[PDB]
Order: C-alpha cells, then sequence, then structure tokens
C-alpha cells in the first residue's frame, strides 16, 4: 500500500473516490494522451509543456478520475495516482531512495513531479512531469539520458467551443443552493467577450472570468420590501425593550397594552412575509445579455456604451 | 555498488581477527545533521555507540 509514498506525498485516488470537487470537462482529449504515453515501451514519462496556469493541474485530476469510473484501459486499470509537491523539498535524497523502491515493488504507482537519473533510465518509475516549456529546454534537454525517457505533451490552451461545454456540464452542479435559473443565452456570450478583453492568463482559466459580477440585480433586488417591513420591525424592537424596563419599574398599568400590541405585531410580520415569499417564489429571475458585459466595464475601463452594440 | 564489498570486509576480519561478527557496521547514511556527529562519539552531558562498541572489542575492524 506504499506507506511512504502516502505520506510523503498526496494521493489523488482518495480524493477523486468522494469525488466532492468538481469534474475535470474540457479535457477529455488528454485523458487520452496520458494513458498512450503511458502504455509505451520507450519514452513512458509524459511531460505537461506549457505555461503554468494554462490548467495543467487538471490534467492530473482527470487522470486519477477515470479509475473510478472504470474508464482507463486494461493497462492503466486500478492503478494508484501520487502527486509530490515542490514545497517539501544531505538529507533530501535519503527520502527519495525509499519511495522508489515501494512503487517497483507496487508496479501500480504512478509518480507526478512539478538523483532521478538512474531511475528514470532503466523506466522503474512512470513519472509525469509538470514543468514548463522554458524550464524543460533548459535542464531536461540538456541530458542525455532523461532525453529518451521523458516524451514531451502539448497541453495548451483548449479551443473557444470546448470552452462552452464546460460552462453547460458544470451547469447542473451550479444551482444547488437557492435554486435559481440561469438562461441559456448567457452561457454563449460568457465566452466571447472573455477572449476579446482578457488575453493574458490563456484558456480556460481567463475564459471563466465573465460570470463573476455580471447580473446580480435582478433576483434579491425584487425580495427586499417598499417600507413595508421596515417600520413593522421597529415597532416590535421598541416593545419589546421598553416592556422589560416596566416589569421592574413597577409600572404594569401600561405593560398590559404593551404585551397585546406586541403580540399583535408579531402576527402581522409573519402574515406579511409569508405573502411577499408567495407571490415572488412562483417567478424565476433568468440572466439577461444586457447586463453580462457590465462587469467588464470596470475592468478595463471601457464605457458601457461602446461594449453595448 | 554490490560486486562484494562487504564480503571482502568480513573476510579480513575472519583471517586477521580470527572472528567473522567482530565488525563495527555504522552507516553515514543516518548520520546527515549537524547533530548526528554528537551520536557515534557518545552521548553529550545533559542529554542522555561507536566508542563504547569498539571500547568492548579493540580488533575489530570498521
Amino acid at each position: 500500500n506504499t506507506p511512504t509514498l502516502d505520506s510523503l506525498a498526496r494521493d489523488l485516488t482518495v480524493i477523486a473516490k468522494d469525488g466532492t470537487l468538481d469534474p475535470v470537462i474540457g479535457r477529455d482529449k488528454e485523458i487520452t494522451r496520458v494513458i498512450e504515453v503511458l502504455s509505451r515501451r520507450t519514452k513512458n514519462n509524459p511531460v505537461l509543456i506549457g505555461e503554468p496556469g494554462v490548467g495543467k493541474t487538471a490534467i492530473a485530476e482527470g487522470l486519477a478520475q477515470a479509475i473510478v469510473n472504470n474508464e482507463v484501459p486494461e493497462t492503466l486499470k486500478d492503478k494508484r495516482v501520487m502527486s509530490l509537491d515542490m514545497g517539501t523539498v544531505g538529507e533530501f535524497e535519503e527520502r527519495l531512495k525509499k519511495v522508489m523502491e515501494e512503487i517497483q515493488q507496487a508496479g501500480n504507482v504512478i509518480l507526478f513531479i512539478d538523483i532521478l537519473k538512474p531511475a528514470l533510465a532503466r523506466g522503474e518509475l512512470q513519472c509525469i512531469g509538470a514543468t514548463t516549456l522554458d524550464e524543460y529546454r533548459k535542464n531536461i534537454e540538456k541530458d542525455a539520458a532523461l532525453e529518451r525517457r521523458f516524451q514531451p505533451v502539448q497541453v495548451d490552451e483548449p479551443s473557444v467551443v470546448d470552452t462552452v461545454a464546460i460552462l453547460k456540464g458544470l451547469r447542473d452542479r451550479y444551482e444547488a443552493h437557492h435554486r435559481i435559473n440561469i438562461s441559456d443565452e448567457a452561457i454563449e456570450a460568457a465566452v466571447k467577450l472573455s477572449n476579446r478583453y482578457v488575453s493574458d492568463r490563456f484558456l480556460p482559466d481567463k475564459a471563466i472570468d465573465l460570470i463573476d459580477e455580471a447580473s446580480s440585480k435582478v433576483r434579491l433586488k425584487s425580495h427586499t420590501t417598499p417600507n413595508n417591513l421596515k417600520e413593522i420591525e421597529q415597532e416590535i424592537e421598541k416593545v419589546k425593550n421598553e416592556k422589560d424596563a416596566a416589569v421592574h419599574a413597577q409600572e404594569f398599568e401600561n405593560a398590559a397594552n404593551l404585551r397585546d400590541k406586541q403580540t399583535k405585531l408579531e402576527k402581522q410580520y409573519e402574515e406579511a412575509k409569508n405573502e411577499w415569499k408567495n407571490a415572488q417564489n412562483g417567478m424565476s429571475t433568468s440572466l439577461s445579455e444586457e447586463d453580462i458585459a457590465e462587469v467588464i466595464a470596470g475592468w478595463t475601463g471601457i464605457p458601457l456604451t461602446k461594449i453595448n452594440e | 555498488t554490490g560486486v562484494g564489498k562487504t564480503e571482502l570486509a568480513r573476510a579480513l576480519a575472519e583471517s586477521m581477527f580470527g572472528d567473522d561478527d567482530a565488525m563495527i557496521r555504522v552507516d553515514m547514511s543516518e548520520f546527515m545533521e549537524k547533530h548526528a556527529v554528537s551520536r557515534l562519539v557518545g552521548a553529550p552531558p545533559g542529554y542522555v555507540q561507536l566508542t563504547e562498541k569498539v571500547r568492548r572489542k579493540p580488533y575489530s575492524v570498521i
């Protein structure tokens, strides 16, 4: 069960087994690419070539997701996924010698990195690199032993259409708290303008940025009371505090009227609240395209009139 | 490594000291920190190896 690897790193099959995180949507193309490289006899160490932030983290997350879903092939069946973070880096070399021994004996441990030359030369460790392109051509290419052992994988930003399916797939997972209705028009409109203005962090992280504070002026805006409960609740507040003072002051001449008034106001508050929600829960507050572009107006400073065309 | 260096050390002690188990094996892999030097030389005062073992068996191969 590789106890050393389970304590010095983070296991991915345990996290994916519960499925408490959002599923990886839109990276289905890379799912078949990672397993394909691991099945090759030569160069069975794929490397996530790309800028840091393009979505390389989701590539490793989706690899262990197929194990629970029984979508991985027989060659990659029932194999745990282990990732070693760079923040736990002499005595440093004394720990990596024991971890590699357990991987060879088990035969189902897949390393994930973000000394080891003899280990990679024999292909004993099937580590998956995650270094950027700039650092891959400076430390890995300069060494001939690792040149024929690490197979670069082109992991770049997805297409515009591919990002659209991400929002639709996760839409059902975004409505479970207040049961609101989201229009389908805002889904396609959240990817056209995303690349127009924000083009400095690549897809899909820069793509899903328009729907953060775009259309939020409809649903709860009508849930307010137009000078209805602003005064009813205030009357209840003053009666309660004044009632307690009259008890200790031996003044029950006016306290008797206060109790009846307070009870009547409490009944009225419940009736007013019930009628408010009954006439509003039936209607649905869907999104509108006229307010989607309002959030991007303040990100860059472009006037809303110029954007709304 | 593994070519038989350990066997050569054991054979050397057998023909010289007349014994094969009279070897004090010290592994430097466990001595990496600065405080590790104060372990084989002996326990420093106020806190609580190699010196203790070699004293009882002066005819030993390290």
